[PDB]
């Protein structure tokens, strides 16, 4: 699985997704990456998030969503809506993975609950930021 | 707030024991270049829509990551891929799952999004629509690699 | 307790409206008298689902609208709010009932989603009938086809 | 497109969701029937909903989840909630259609936004109410 989301210059949130999935995985079978509000969702009101780790789960909790809601309906802030869904729902129902998400006032977060989320991000202007492992 | 791009290529079991710098150092490189490209775009005016397109298709292209090329392998030992990609300002949206003949799914699902009244197509459906719209036929063994093969190896018996 | 059905949403004689009135009522009906009994909400919407399927008046299962190639391509989901489990298929044209391919889907395998052919073979492997699509088509949705078309 | 949403005496909530689409669809469209939190979700927290309408809007909008993240997080009654997706945030990204959902302490609403739903409830032991019409 692999991911960007963007903020521009005009304020515009963006995000995609792709995968080949899990090794070894059943024909026909669909994960979170193609569905919108579990694998990949952008509003210009909320965030941008891009997805990755256990498909069943990021479906069944509307992960990509859920930041959105949590952020618009419920005033979390993103490190918080965040930390909700990665560090506690997702565990709740047996989800293990991360995602990477851009609010509408250009902060960023880069949860992930796993061992390690290969990982990047920059602001335009700036050095980049990469990263394998926690911390 | 200030333009800004994040990637990600996977998360899960990364092991610091199971690795060297060399090793660690291909994937950081990979991530820089990338999240690079999309700064450098994202700095001349490009819109997230294209930045996240572009950069999504880095890391497809880029055989270190499980997408495009260096996709896992099915039990059937074939490549089955899915993309998503959504516009937040028009809130539209494209997807395509379990394509095998498109080199650059989330390029499809760009193609769904913006070339056709729906938001997700599915197998040979989603291929002939791509297809039809001059997106070039490709063979699945184009994404195989040497170390996704060796992880279902390592996953099975014979 | 409480069950609510639909047979869709959209743009007739009083003879024709009352065939649509009276399947749904045989419906809801048949799944107040299971809540009643103590069934499951899951169990509930499965059969709710399925004979709204097997009614061909409703595009589900028999009754399905035709494609632009006079094909028949199914969808169904289900979700349990008690575990949030939940199954789907896409794409199905080899399976009388989808309803009854998503619960399985939810039941014995570790997808929430399975499509076209892959999700027909899982079914299969599983004991699930395979139908020939011919089986879900209706006159009137054939006539529906060739009015869209114009 | 077909649907069903329970409340059982337990005070568990389901749903189901089935169709073939729309009529001359391309082949190897996928609407919202299939997809969680789009055509189909149930939470005994908040709903059970099954949407049927334009699916490429149900989708993008999130219909079905956006039924519960208005009530769980926005705190709407499931009526407010209803006629804000169903009459507002659908038609606002060209689409029609509606949907059945039943809450947690066992309210049912029924709105679309289209010339007819066939539709049909009632509570158990209670003679069901029928309708293809509006009002
Ligand atoms: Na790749
Ligand atoms: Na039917």
């Amino acid at each position: 699985t692999v991911g960007a989301v963007a903020l521009d210059l005009d304020g515009n949130l963006a995000a995609a997704t792709s995968t080949g999935g899990m090794t070894n995985k059943l024909p026909g079978c669909v994960g979170s990456v193609p569905l919108v509000g579990a694998g990949c969702y952008a509003n210009n009101a909320s965030v941008a998030v891009s997805c990755t780790g256990t498909g069943e789960v990021f479906i069944r909790a509307l992960a990509a969503y859920d930041i959105a809601a949590l952020m618009d309906y419920g005033g979390l802030s993103l490190a918080e809506a965040c930390e909700r869904v990665v560090m506690e729902k997702l565990p709740a129902l047996g989800g293990s993975g991360g995602l990477i998400a851009i609010d509408h006032e250009g902060n960023v977060a880069l949860p992930f609950n796993t061992e390690g989320m290969y990982r990047a991000w920059g602001y335009a202007g700036d050095t980049p930021t990469t990263g394998i492992y926690r911390e | 707030g200030k333009a800004v791009i994040a990637i990600h290529g996977g998360a899960g079991a990364i092991s610091r024991a199971q690795m060297s710098l060399q090793q660690e150092l291909r994937y950081i490189e990979a991530l820089s270049a990338i999240v690079e490209t999309g700064q450098k775009m994202l700095e001349a005016g490009e819109s997230a829509l294209d930045v996240v397109t572009e950069a999504v298709r880095l890391l497809e292209e880029c055989p270190l990551f499980n997408a495009g090329i260096g996709a896992v392998f099915t039990r059937d030992e074939t490549h089955e891929l899915d993309a998503c990609v959504m516009d937040g300002n028009t809130l539209k949206a494209g997807a395509v799952a379990g394509v095998s003949h498109l080199r650059n799914p989330v390029l499809a699902a760009r193609l769904v999004m913006e070339q056709s009244p729906h938001v997700m197509m599915i197998g040979e459906g989603a291929e002939n629509f791509a297809f039809a719209r001059g997106m070039e036929r490709v063979s699945p063994e184009i994404f195989s690699t040497s170390l996704r093969y060796e992880q279902l190896l390592a996953a099975r018996k014979e």
